[PDB]
């Protein structure tokens, strides 16, 4: 959980937006400014990143539910299979508003979820018309795209890790709200105040994004690891 | 490692 | 055949809970973590290859090998694994007797075959009046075990048995007799009397059905070699 200074240079790391769209907040973390852009100080970044490798690994270790949210088309795809891979759920592309907090009324709808996938190979079959048939397919599609990937959980997570932060600046309010900690790889245009762990990386070319969330599975599995057996053989 | 500045350039 | 990273993936180095473990293991055993045992694979397959070949040179006399797999995760698996090799199985208690006291068993299996064809045939059915009832049930109950070694099978040459413990009464008739047994003692099974042993979880679906695959390779390619 050391990714090399260099293996980063090459993936798009320090390639941010321009200044018309440009956090001041963020200056710590310059370098100076390729073709009027932002291009982050990577030796900045790394030691953040590390940290909240470990940080996030001891958090495993106590077996704390991990979280992680969607955001581009592409970067939902990605977060999916990494979450899928070992554990800690996953958003999609919308974080259904107020999740948390509405997190009890969202449970009765997990609840309804569930028991219409249930219902699926069963109401299907006996009393099938074609109408109800197409109600019950759509409204399973729509519920299932973002609630889908949070209705294991079953209570409340005790971590999140989102990405951008700015694209979903609404997730870090609630989460600051409640004490549940966070992750968020901030850019040159989000807002870090909220966040417990600043990673400030760039969330675009999907690559650097894949190399995050890599980063973070691994870590998890390190956790895994704790709570199963040593490595040996 | 060899320095940022020069790793851009 | 198989390689570390077969075992690896399905999980075979994981063994009982450290209290339940007998001390006579422990040459097989790594190093216990997480109050778990973890078995030293490097040793595990070494044996297991060995054993492989044994079972290979059993197979070219045309012997007749019985895998015995009580444990009701585990007894489907060897019953679909027994198919393909032909070779005779027992996914149900191993009704003691079953090799010592042959003369018992094989009438019973006489028993079952006789009973077999007429119910089949249909002559239970004319018969009806709760009898025909009865013959069906006993047939159901017989085949829930004595099936898999209908077809004679007499003194086998070999035993593959899943489990080193619960299939005890298994592993003590055989040696009665001086028969070979293979088994996948894991860390909480005597290592006494398995003759050629391999140290392997035997709880998890998922080793299972590697130890059943392997083994089922090794047997069918015997046959096919001195075909
Ligand atoms: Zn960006």
């Amino acid at each position: 959980a050391t990714v090399s200074m260099r293996d980063m240079l090459k993936a798009g790391v320090h390639f941010g937006h321009q200044t018309r769209y440009w956090n001041p907040k963020m200056k710590p973390f310059i370098f100076g400014a390729r073709n009027k852009v932002h291009i982050i100080n990577l030796e900045k970044t790394v030691p953040m990143f590390n940290e909240a490798l470990a940080e996030l690994n001891k958090i495993a270790s106590r077996k704390g539910k991990i979280l992680f949210v969607g955001t581009k088309r592409a970067a939902s795809e990605a977060v999916k299979d990494a979450a899928l891979s070992c554990d800690q759920f996953f958003v999609n592309h919308r974080w259904l508003g107020g999740m948390l907090t509405n997190w009890k009324t969202v449970r009765q709808s997990i609840k309804r979820l569930k028991d219409l996938e249930t219902q699926s190979q069963d109401g299907t079959f006996d009393k099938l018309t074609k109408k109800e048939a197409l109600m019950r397919t759509r409204e399973l599609e729509k519920l299932e795209n973002s609630l889908g990937g949070i209705k294991d959980m079953g209570g409340l997570p005790d971590a999140l890790f989102v990405i951008d932060a700015d694209h979903e600046h609404i997730a870090i309010k609630e989460a600051n709200n409640l004490g549940i900690p966070v992750f968020a790889i901030v850019d040159t245009n989000s807002d870090p105040d909220g966040v417990d762990f600043v990673i400030p990386g760039n969330d675009d070319a999907i690559r650097a994004v894949t190399l995050y969330l890599g980063a973070v599975a691994a870590t998890v599995r390190e956790g895994r690891s704790q709570d199963l057996a040593s490595q040996a053989e | 490692t060899e320095s940022f500045a020069q790793l851009f350039e």
